[PDB]
Protein backbone atom coordinates (compact mmCIF):
# COMPACT_ATOMS: atom_id res chain seq x y z
CA UNK A 1 0.00 0.00 0.00
CA UNK A 2 3.00 2.29 0.49
CA UNK A 3 4.14 1.35 -3.02
CA UNK A 4 0.57 1.57 -4.38
CA UNK A 5 -0.07 5.00 -2.83
CA UNK A 6 -1.71 7.30 -5.37
CA UNK A 7 0.04 10.46 -4.10
CA UNK A 8 3.48 9.97 -2.58
CA UNK A 9 4.91 12.26 0.08
CA UNK A 10 6.96 15.29 -0.90
CA UNK A 11 10.72 14.89 -1.19
CA UNK A 12 11.38 17.41 1.59
CA UNK A 13 8.40 16.20 3.66
CA UNK A 14 9.12 12.50 3.17
CA UNK A 15 6.73 10.29 5.12
CA UNK A 16 8.40 8.19 7.82
CA UNK A 17 6.54 5.08 8.98
CA UNK A 18 7.69 2.53 11.56
CA UNK A 19 6.40 -0.96 10.76
CA UNK A 20 6.66 -4.02 13.00
CA UNK A 21 4.64 -6.94 14.40
CA UNK A 22 4.12 -8.34 10.90
CA UNK A 23 5.82 -10.38 8.17
CA UNK A 24 7.75 -8.50 5.48
CA UNK A 25 7.44 -10.17 2.06
CA UNK A 26 10.15 -9.01 -0.35
CA UNK A 27 9.30 -11.67 -2.95
CA UNK A 28 6.62 -9.42 -4.48
CA UNK A 29 9.21 -6.63 -4.73
CA UNK A 30 11.53 -8.91 -6.70
CA UNK A 31 8.67 -10.15 -8.89
CA UNK A 32 7.56 -6.63 -9.82
CA UNK A 33 9.36 -5.34 -12.91
CA UNK A 34 8.44 -1.67 -12.45
CA UNK A 35 11.48 -0.98 -10.26
CA UNK A 36 14.41 0.55 -12.15
CA UNK A 37 16.98 1.20 -9.39
CA UNK A 38 17.08 -1.34 -6.55
CA UNK A 39 20.45 -0.37 -5.06
CA UNK A 40 20.97 -1.75 -1.55
CA UNK A 41 23.58 -0.43 0.89
CA UNK A 42 24.93 -2.55 3.73
CA UNK A 43 22.60 -5.51 3.10
CA UNK A 44 22.23 -8.12 0.38
CA UNK A 45 18.88 -7.86 -1.47
CA UNK A 46 18.65 -11.66 -1.65
CA UNK A 47 18.99 -12.14 2.13
CA UNK A 48 16.17 -9.67 2.89
CA UNK B 1 29.31 -21.97 -17.88
CA UNK B 2 28.62 -19.23 -20.44
CA UNK B 3 31.25 -18.16 -22.96
CA UNK B 4 31.49 -14.35 -22.84
CA UNK B 5 33.41 -12.65 -25.66
CA UNK B 6 34.00 -8.89 -25.55
CA UNK B 7 35.69 -6.65 -28.11
CA UNK B 8 39.13 -8.24 -28.64
CA UNK B 9 41.13 -5.21 -29.81
CA UNK B 10 41.58 -1.80 -28.24
CA UNK B 11 39.70 1.10 -29.84
CA UNK B 12 41.88 4.20 -30.20
CA UNK B 13 39.54 7.20 -30.03
CA UNK B 14 39.96 10.96 -29.83
CA UNK B 15 38.89 12.80 -26.69
CA UNK B 16 35.19 13.61 -26.77
CA UNK B 17 34.34 11.04 -29.45
CA UNK B 18 31.80 8.22 -29.44
CA UNK B 19 32.95 4.63 -28.92
CA UNK B 20 31.19 1.50 -30.19
CA UNK B 21 32.00 -1.61 -28.14
CA UNK B 22 29.79 -4.61 -27.40
CA UNK B 23 30.11 -8.06 -25.85
CA UNK B 24 27.90 -10.87 -27.15
CA UNK B 25 26.20 -12.93 -24.44
CA UNK B 26 24.95 -16.45 -25.14
CA UNK B 27 22.24 -18.48 -23.36
CA UNK B 28 19.89 -15.48 -23.81
CA UNK B 29 20.09 -14.19 -20.24
CA UNK B 30 16.52 -13.46 -19.12
CA UNK B 31 14.56 -13.76 -15.88
CA UNK B 32 10.88 -14.31 -15.19
CA UNK B 33 8.90 -11.39 -13.82
CA UNK B 34 11.59 -8.73 -14.21
CA UNK B 35 12.56 -8.10 -17.84
CA UNK B 36 15.85 -6.44 -16.85
CA UNK B 37 18.78 -8.54 -18.03
CA UNK B 38 21.08 -9.92 -15.34
CA UNK B 39 24.27 -8.68 -17.00
CA UNK B 40 26.23 -5.98 -15.17
CA UNK B 41 28.93 -3.75 -16.63
CA UNK B 42 32.13 -2.84 -14.81
CA UNK B 43 34.78 -0.12 -14.91
CA UNK B 44 38.32 -1.09 -13.88
CA UNK B 45 41.36 1.18 -13.90
CA UNK B 46 45.01 0.23 -13.38
CA UNK B 47 45.53 0.23 -9.62
CA UNK B 48 42.13 -0.24 -7.98
CA UNK B 49 39.53 -3.03 -8.28
CA UNK B 50 36.61 -2.78 -10.71
CA UNK B 51 33.40 -0.96 -9.81
CA UNK B 52 29.84 -1.32 -11.09
CA UNK B 53 29.42 0.87 -14.16
CA UNK B 54 25.99 -0.52 -15.11
CA UNK B 55 23.88 -3.20 -13.44
CA UNK B 56 20.62 -4.74 -14.68
CA UNK B 57 22.05 -3.79 -18.12
CA UNK B 58 20.36 -0.39 -17.75
CA UNK B 59 20.93 1.47 -14.47
CA UNK B 60 23.27 4.44 -14.06
CA UNK B 61 25.38 3.89 -10.95
CA UNK B 62 26.13 7.04 -8.91
CA UNK B 63 29.37 8.76 -9.82
CA UNK B 64 30.61 9.98 -13.24
CA UNK B 65 27.24 8.90 -14.73
CA UNK B 66 27.74 9.96 -18.35
CA UNK B 67 25.20 7.74 -20.18
CA UNK B 68 26.41 4.07 -20.40
CA UNK B 69 22.79 3.15 -21.17
CA UNK B 70 22.54 -0.22 -22.89
CA UNK B 71 19.80 -1.55 -25.18
CA UNK B 72 19.80 -5.34 -25.27
CA UNK B 73 17.30 -8.20 -25.11
CA UNK B 74 19.83 -10.66 -23.69
CA UNK B 75 21.64 -11.95 -26.76
CA UNK B 76 23.62 -8.70 -27.19
CA UNK B 77 24.63 -5.78 -24.98
CA UNK B 78 26.02 -2.33 -25.75
CA UNK B 79 28.01 0.16 -23.65
CA UNK B 80 28.56 3.04 -26.06
CA UNK B 81 30.03 6.21 -24.54
CA UNK B 82 29.37 9.57 -26.21
CA UNK B 83 32.46 11.31 -24.77
CA UNK B 84 35.49 9.65 -23.18
CA UNK B 85 37.44 11.38 -20.41
CA UNK B 86 40.26 10.57 -17.98
CA UNK B 87 37.91 8.50 -15.81
CA UNK B 88 36.68 6.72 -18.96
CA UNK B 89 40.24 5.59 -19.85
CA UNK B 90 39.81 2.14 -18.33
CA UNK B 91 38.86 -1.47 -19.12
CA UNK B 92 35.19 -2.45 -19.13
CA UNK B 93 33.94 -5.85 -17.95
CA UNK B 94 30.52 -7.33 -18.72
CA UNK B 95 29.48 -10.19 -16.43
CA UNK B 96 26.46 -12.50 -16.40
CA UNK B 97 24.42 -12.98 -13.23
CA UNK B 98 21.25 -14.93 -14.13
CA UNK B 99 23.19 -18.19 -14.45
CA UNK B 100 24.68 -19.33 -11.15
CA UNK B 101 28.03 -20.34 -12.75
CA UNK B 102 29.24 -16.90 -13.81
CA UNK B 103 32.44 -15.78 -15.53
CA UNK B 104 33.64 -12.33 -16.57
CA UNK B 105 34.56 -11.05 -20.02
CA UNK B 106 38.02 -10.72 -21.52
CA UNK B 107 38.08 -6.92 -21.33
CA UNK B 108 38.16 -3.93 -23.65
CA UNK B 109 40.77 -1.18 -23.45
CA UNK B 110 39.83 2.38 -24.41
CA UNK B 111 42.20 5.36 -24.28
CA UNK B 112 41.97 8.99 -25.36
CA UNK C 1 -22.68 12.56 22.95
CA UNK C 2 -26.35 13.36 22.32
CA UNK C 3 -26.51 11.58 18.96
CA UNK C 4 -24.87 8.39 20.26
CA UNK C 5 -26.75 8.57 23.61
CA UNK C 6 -23.60 7.30 25.32
CA UNK C 7 -20.35 8.53 26.87
CA UNK C 8 -18.06 8.47 23.85
CA UNK C 9 -14.33 8.92 24.47
CA UNK C 10 -13.39 12.34 23.10
CA UNK C 11 -9.59 12.27 23.31
CA UNK C 12 -6.60 10.59 24.95
CA UNK C 13 -5.85 12.46 28.19
CA UNK C 14 -4.05 9.52 29.83
CA UNK C 15 -0.51 10.76 29.09
CA UNK C 16 0.88 14.27 28.70
CA UNK C 17 3.67 13.01 26.41
CA UNK C 18 4.27 10.03 24.12
CA UNK C 19 7.95 10.33 23.24
CA UNK C 20 9.99 7.34 22.01
CA UNK C 21 7.01 5.15 21.15
CA UNK C 22 8.14 1.58 20.44
CA UNK C 23 5.26 -0.91 20.59
CA UNK C 24 1.53 -1.07 19.87
CA UNK C 25 -0.97 -3.92 20.05
CA UNK C 26 -4.69 -4.19 19.29
CA UNK C 27 -7.08 -7.09 19.86
CA UNK C 28 -10.68 -7.88 20.73
CA UNK C 29 -11.98 -6.36 23.99
CA UNK C 30 -11.98 -8.52 27.11
CA UNK C 31 -13.08 -6.17 29.92
CA UNK C 32 -16.68 -5.95 28.63
CA UNK C 33 -19.22 -8.79 28.79
CA UNK C 34 -22.49 -9.21 38.17
CA UNK C 35 -19.65 -11.23 36.61
CA UNK C 36 -16.24 -11.51 38.25
CA UNK C 37 -13.22 -10.60 36.12
CA UNK C 38 -9.80 -11.97 37.10
CA UNK C 39 -6.45 -10.99 35.58
CA UNK C 40 -2.80 -11.86 36.26
CA UNK C 41 0.02 -9.65 34.98
CA UNK D 1 30.38 4.37 3.81
CA UNK D 2 30.92 0.61 3.43
CA UNK D 3 34.43 -0.72 2.77
CA UNK D 4 35.99 -4.17 2.48
CA UNK D 5 39.48 -4.25 4.02
CA UNK D 6 40.84 -7.73 3.36
CA UNK D 7 44.04 -8.99 4.98
CA UNK D 8 47.32 -7.82 3.47
CA UNK D 9 48.92 -10.25 1.04
CA UNK D 10 51.58 -12.55 2.48
CA UNK D 11 54.21 -14.79 0.93
CA UNK D 12 53.35 -18.48 0.66
CA UNK D 13 55.13 -21.69 -0.31
CA UNK D 14 53.99 -24.32 -2.84
CA UNK D 15 52.06 -27.23 -1.37
CA UNK D 16 51.00 -25.22 1.69
CA UNK D 17 47.70 -23.59 2.70
CA UNK D 18 46.87 -19.88 2.89
CA UNK D 19 43.97 -18.21 4.72
CA UNK D 20 42.82 -14.78 3.51
CA UNK D 21 40.48 -12.77 5.75
CA UNK D 22 38.23 -9.98 4.45
CA UNK D 23 36.92 -7.42 6.95
CA UNK D 24 33.84 -5.22 6.54
CA UNK D 25 32.71 -1.98 8.15
CA UNK D 26 29.31 -0.36 8.54
CA UNK D 27 27.40 -3.65 8.76
CA UNK D 28 27.76 -7.32 9.72
CA UNK D 29 28.48 -10.44 7.70
CA UNK D 30 25.23 -12.02 8.93
CA UNK D 31 23.22 -10.39 6.12
CA UNK D 32 26.06 -10.59 3.55
CA UNK D 33 27.00 -13.81 1.74
CA UNK D 34 30.16 -12.40 0.22
CA UNK D 35 31.63 -13.76 -3.01
CA UNK D 36 35.33 -14.33 -3.65
CA UNK D 37 37.04 -13.46 -6.92
CA UNK D 38 40.59 -13.65 -8.31
CA UNK D 39 41.98 -11.53 -11.15
CA UNK D 40 44.62 -13.28 -13.23
CA UNK D 41 47.12 -10.65 -14.46
CA UNK D 42 47.06 -9.99 -18.21
CA UNK D 43 44.02 -12.25 -18.47
CA UNK D 44 40.24 -12.13 -18.19
CA UNK D 45 39.00 -11.92 -14.62
CA UNK D 46 37.36 -15.08 -13.28
CA UNK D 47 35.02 -15.93 -10.41
CA UNK D 48 36.09 -18.31 -7.64
CA UNK D 49 32.92 -19.22 -5.78
CA UNK D 50 30.23 -18.27 -3.29
CA UNK D 51 29.80 -18.77 0.46
CA UNK D 52 27.22 -17.98 3.14
CA UNK D 53 27.67 -17.11 6.84
CA UNK D 54 25.01 -19.55 8.05
CA UNK D 55 24.66 -22.81 6.09
CA UNK D 56 27.59 -21.90 3.89
CA UNK D 57 27.21 -24.82 1.42
CA UNK D 58 29.86 -23.18 -0.75
CA UNK D 59 29.60 -23.56 -4.52
CA UNK D 60 32.63 -22.77 -6.69
CA UNK D 61 33.37 -22.47 -10.38
CA UNK D 62 33.97 -25.81 -12.14
CA UNK D 63 37.64 -24.93 -12.65
CA UNK D 64 38.08 -24.17 -8.92
CA UNK D 65 36.00 -27.08 -7.60
CA UNK D 66 37.71 -29.14 -4.87
CA UNK D 67 40.67 -26.72 -5.05
CA UNK D 68 39.52 -23.43 -3.47
CA UNK D 69 37.66 -24.00 -0.19
CA UNK D 70 36.23 -20.89 1.49
CA UNK D 71 34.70 -20.65 4.96
CA UNK D 72 32.58 -17.89 6.49
CA UNK D 73 32.92 -16.83 10.13
CA UNK D 74 29.65 -16.09 11.90
CA UNK D 75 31.23 -13.36 14.05
CA UNK D 76 34.33 -11.11 14.03
CA UNK D 77 33.11 -9.49 10.76
CA UNK D 78 35.51 -11.68 8.77
CA UNK D 79 35.49 -14.50 6.23
CA UNK D 80 38.40 -16.82 5.42
CA UNK D 81 39.51 -18.11 2.01
CA UNK D 82 41.67 -21.24 1.92
CA UNK D 83 43.78 -22.47 -1.00
CA UNK D 84 45.89 -25.54 -1.72
CA UNK D 85 48.18 -26.89 -4.45
CA UNK D 86 49.13 -23.33 -5.40
CA UNK D 87 51.22 -22.99 -8.57
CA UNK D 88 52.70 -20.15 -10.62
CA UNK D 89 49.33 -19.57 -12.30
CA UNK D 90 47.80 -19.00 -8.84
CA UNK D 91 49.75 -15.73 -8.54
CA UNK D 92 46.82 -13.35 -9.04
CA UNK D 93 44.97 -10.48 -7.39
CA UNK D 94 42.02 -11.35 -5.14
CA UNK D 95 39.00 -9.23 -4.24
CA UNK D 96 35.91 -9.35 -2.03
CA UNK D 97 32.26 -8.74 -2.94
CA UNK D 98 28.86 -7.69 -1.58
CA UNK D 99 26.77 -9.99 -3.85
CA UNK D 100 24.57 -7.15 -5.03
CA UNK D 101 23.36 -7.00 -8.59
CA UNK D 102 27.09 -6.86 -9.16
CA UNK D 103 30.02 -7.21 -6.79
CA UNK D 104 29.50 -3.86 -5.11
CA UNK D 105 32.72 -3.52 -3.09
CA UNK D 106 35.94 -5.36 -3.91
CA UNK D 107 39.05 -5.88 -1.83
CA UNK D 108 42.10 -3.66 -2.07
CA UNK D 109 43.99 -6.53 -3.69
CA UNK D 110 46.12 -9.46 -2.49
CA UNK D 111 48.99 -10.95 -4.51
CA UNK D 112 49.21 -14.59 -3.43
CA UNK D 113 52.79 -15.13 -4.61
CA UNK D 114 54.27 -18.63 -4.76
CA UNK D 115 58.07 -18.72 -4.96
CA UNK D 116 61.17 -19.81 -3.03
C1 LIG E 1 1.64 -2.32 -5.69
O1 LIG E 1 3.07 -2.26 -5.68
C2 LIG E 1 3.69 -3.55 -5.80
C3 LIG E 1 5.18 -3.33 -5.67
O2 LIG E 1 5.75 -4.19 -4.69
C4 LIG E 1 3.30 -4.19 -7.13
O3 LIG E 1 3.86 -5.50 -7.20
C5 LIG E 1 1.78 -4.27 -7.25
O4 LIG E 1 1.42 -4.75 -8.54
C6 LIG E 1 1.16 -2.90 -7.02
N1 LIG E 1 -0.29 -2.99 -7.05
C7 LIG E 1 -1.02 -2.69 -8.13
C8 LIG E 1 -2.50 -2.84 -7.99
O5 LIG E 1 -0.50 -2.31 -9.18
Amino acid sequence: EVFNATRFASVYAWNRKRISNCVADYSVLYNSASFSTFKCYGVSPTKL
Amino acid sequence: DIVMTQSPSSLTVTAGEKVTMSCKSSQSLLNSGNQKNYLTWYQQKVGQPPKLLIYWASTRDPGVPDRFTGSGFGTDFTLTISSVQAEDLAVYYCQNDYSYPLTFGAGTKVEL
Amino acid sequence: HKNNKSWMESEFRVYSSANNCTFEYVSQPFLMDKNLREFVF
Amino acid sequence: EVQLKQSVAELVRPGASVKVSCTASGFNIKNIYMHWVKQRPEQGLDWIGRIDPANGNSRYAPKFQDKATITADTSSNTAYLQLSSLTSEDTAIYYCADEGWGFANWGQGTLVTVSA
